[PDB]
């Protein structure tokens, strides 16, 4: 009908095992049918499908979830900036606005998460880490104000980033940590934002991120490793930030995201022959607008005016179908219990997936209901546009470190 | 002694005798909290505990025996893990009773990262690669396709030289699940290690293997996938045979995979000054057509552009 996932040809895109049953074929037709049940719910119960947002829902799991958490999240204890950013971000996708009282509470908790040697740990004194050092800057960015841009000690920030770097180009994750392509996004990304970019700080980084590149056309976490959308977008973004895009093939990458949107879930899986999960929504299908960008640079004059270059309409519906948890929240897939990471990444994904821009040209396509048209995201830092053109102005009126 | 965190007999470490003299120190999360986590009794008690052992330093045999707790209770506490290694060799503690306890944390939790970036540390310590391949077997027989075990597995292999049975190995996981991305990926990586692709023998005898591998399955986008990485390099349009040998399987073994494929040598031609270049792209755009109306609708935007840019440069 006027729903891809639910046209009567649809049913074609089901998995041929070719009569040959592994692990894999198994746990992939048992997704296939939970998927295809959602799918024919509205058929089954003689209901005309309504694909609404559940804005409500999804507002009151996050206003509470940014003050108390269950013991559920204790396991989230060493992640808190991450908590911050997440609901932050996904607050800021819905349009909802943060009350100045919560903005100043962000602030000086993120203070307190705040290492005297530079960077941010995952919570109150605990040791920097460049995962919760970039949630941290990204939540930051998000609340936008004088004292949110304060809190960051630049100086320091830079000192922890020189303290990573290694040889290679590569960076730890941590000191007495390890090296991975999240690593050089996290570095990127905080660097970027808050202007301590320095002319030897990424000294040999791009070359070490298209190393994590291999025969499947995406990266690894580190050189031999499998391609993967987390590390896919994470260098990418990176090589974004760095003016580097060039450094990989591009075309390679391009057949490899564009490969993994699955053609009967209509969302994407984080690997070749692995499983749909809703936060590869934001992971591989915010490297469509990196490679829109990327090839536009280099004058690509066959690039579309109007569509990123994965399913669009597919995407939002296996979103919008597949990943709201009825008492709000999104999810990896039906079945699985809401979180505030799945959260945010459905949404990051679902507002890609909706907004279409290139120089002039902008385009929007918004399945079901009008009001499920989310705020834009920056696809490199996955903060609003705006959070991103209002720091980084600021930041630039202050020199970079001079150590 | 070893009070396990699970164990029915667990006494909370405000009321054990032996930690008495320390004052446990509650975490300052601010007067007004945000993303405060309503922790159990449990878990509240351990960290005030940890806290205070690591604001004083306190390197510890009972300090050492905490942070066991504390991993159990948040495997992804990186400061604990550090703290952890700061007293493993601050009491020098036997490393071969460590890799005993990093082998049962991870066989409980083998997707958390903390847990395999420890136990190579320890063999990093230990200079000792020898029970590696066998216990990432063993996580691979639980989960064969687990990023961080097939991580561990490549740089034990490269850090250690133990490329020899590793071939052997990845054609066993292939026998069991061909559909394995994680186990083709394992085979690129130990042949572009050792022999390396431009071996002519090497090469034949991997291209072969692979379209035995697509004949038993020809919906397997990893075989298809491994085929076009390992001929991409020189171009697919350097082996004239293996267009009309796919053509071949056309009406058998046929699908979106063979198409694209199809596609992707025309590509190749098209930049290499083919013979009949004008019939050469018509082909490869009626391809495009096909598999963006047709046969690989999800992947619509992605066929227009290729026939658009097929166009735009070969005209
Ligand atoms: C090894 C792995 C997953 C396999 O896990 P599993 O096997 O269970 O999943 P699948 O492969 O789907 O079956 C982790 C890589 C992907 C993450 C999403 C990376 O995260 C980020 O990009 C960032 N942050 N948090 C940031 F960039 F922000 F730092
Ligand atoms: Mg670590
Ligand atoms: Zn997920």
């Amino acid at each position: 009908e006027p729903l891809y996932s639910l046209r009567p040809e649809h049913a074609r895109e089901r998995l041929q095992d070719d009569s040959v049953e592994t692990v894999t074929s198994i746990e992939q037709a048992k997704v296939e049918e939970k998927i295809q049940e959602v799918f024919s719910s509205y058929k089954f119960n003689h209901l005309v499908p309504r694909l609404v947002l559940q804005r409500e829902k999804h507002f009151h799991y996050l206003k509470r979830g940014l003050r108390q958490l269950t013991d559920a999240y204790e396991c989230l204890d060493a992640s808190r900036p991450w908590l911050c950013y997440w609901i932050l971000h996904s607050l800021e996708l819905l349009d909802e606005p943060i009350p100045q009282i919560v903005a100043t509470d962000v602030c000086q908790f993120l203070e307190l998460c705040q290492s005297p040697d530079g960077g941010f740990g995952g919570g109150p004194g605990q040791y920097p880490h460049l995962a919760p050092t970039y949630a941290a800057v990204n939540a930051l960015c998000i609340i936008g104000t004088e004292e949110a841009y304060n809190v960051i000690n630049r100086e320091k920030l830079l000192q922890y980033l020189y303290s990573l770097k290694q040889p290679d180009g590569s960076f730890l994750m941590h000191v007495g940590g390890e090296v991975d392509v999240r690593s050089a996004y996290c570095a990127a990304s905080v660097a970027s934002l808050t202007n301590i970019i320095t002319p030897d700080l990424f000294e040999g980084t791009a070359e070490w991120i298209a190393r994590c590149q291999n025969w499947e056309g995406g990266i690894g976490g580190v050189p031999g490793m499998e391609a993967h959308g987390g590390y896919t977008f994470c260098g990418l973004a990176a090589l974004v930030i760095l003016k580097k895009e060039r450094s990989l093939n591009l075309k390679s990458l391009l057949q490899w995201v564009t490969s993994r949107q699955m053609r009967f879930e209509g969302g994407f899986q984080g690997r070749c022959n692995k499983l749909v999960d809703g936060c590869y929504s934001f992971w591989q299908a915010g490297l469509l607008p990196l490679l829109h960008r990327a090839l536009h640079a280099q004058g690509d004059p066959a690039l579309s005016m109007s569509h990123w270059m994965f399913h669009q309409q597919a995407l939002q519906e296996y979103i919008l179908m597949c990943c709201q948890c009825p008492a709000g929240g999104l999810l990896d897939k039906p079945g699985k219990s809401r979180d505030f990471y799945h959260t945010c990444y459905c949404l990051s994904g679902l507002s890609i997936a909706q907004h279409f821009g290139s120089g002039a040209m902008l385009h929007d396509v918004v399945m079901g209901v009008p009001e499920n048209v989310l705020q834009p995201t920056h696809p490199v830092y996955n903060i609003g546009p705006d959070k991103v053109i209002q720091a980084t102005t600021h930041f630039l009126q202050k020199p970079v470190p001079g150590f | 002694g070893f009070l396990s965190l699970d164990s029915p007999t667990y006494v909370l470490y405000r009321d054990r005798a032996e930690w008495a003299d320390i004052d446990p120190v509650p975490q300052n999360d601010g007067p007004s909290p945000v993303v405060q986590i309503i922790y159990s009794e449990k878990f509240r008690d351990v960290y005030d505990y940890f806290r205070a052992v690591l604001q004083r330093d306190e390197r510890s045999e009972r300090a050492f025996k905490l942070t066991r707790d504390a991993i159990e209770l948040n495997a992804a506490n990186y400061t604990v893990w550090h703290f952890r290694r700061v007293l493993l060799r601050s009491l020098q503690k036997d490393l071969q009773e460590e890799m005993n306890y990093i082998t049962a944390i991870i066989e409980e939790q083998p997707k958390n990262y903390q847990v395999w970036h420890h136990r190579r540390v320890l063999v990093e310590w230990l200079k000792d690669p020898s029970q590696e391949l066998e216990f990432i077997a063993d996580i691979l027989n639980q989960d064969a396709k687990n990023y961080h075990a097939w991580q561990h597995r490549q740089w034990v292999i490269q850090e250690f030289r133990l490329w020899d049975n590793e071939l052997q190995y990845v054609d066993q996981l292939l026998k069991e699940d061909v559909r394995n991305n994680s186990v083709w990926n394992q085979r690129h990586f130990v042949i572009s290690n050792t022999t390396g692709y431009s071996d002519r023998a090497v090469l034949e005898r991997e291209v072969q293997y692979t379209l035995e591998m697509i004949k038993l399955v020809p919906h397997n986008e990893s075989a298809w996938n491994y085929l076009k990485g390992i001929l991409q390099d020189r171009g697919l349009s350097r082996y004239p045979n293996l267009l009309n040998q796919l053509l071949d399987l056309q009406p058998s073994h046929s699908s979106p995979y063979l198409i694209a494929f199809l596609v992707d040598i025309y590509e190749d031609m098209l930049e290499n000054q083919c013979d009949n270049k004008e019939d050469i792209l018509n082909k490869a755009l009626e391809l495009c057509e096909i598999l963006a109306k047709e046969k690989d609708t999800i992947r619509k935007e992605y066929w227009r552009y290729i026939g658009r840019s097929l166009q735009s440069k070969h005209s």
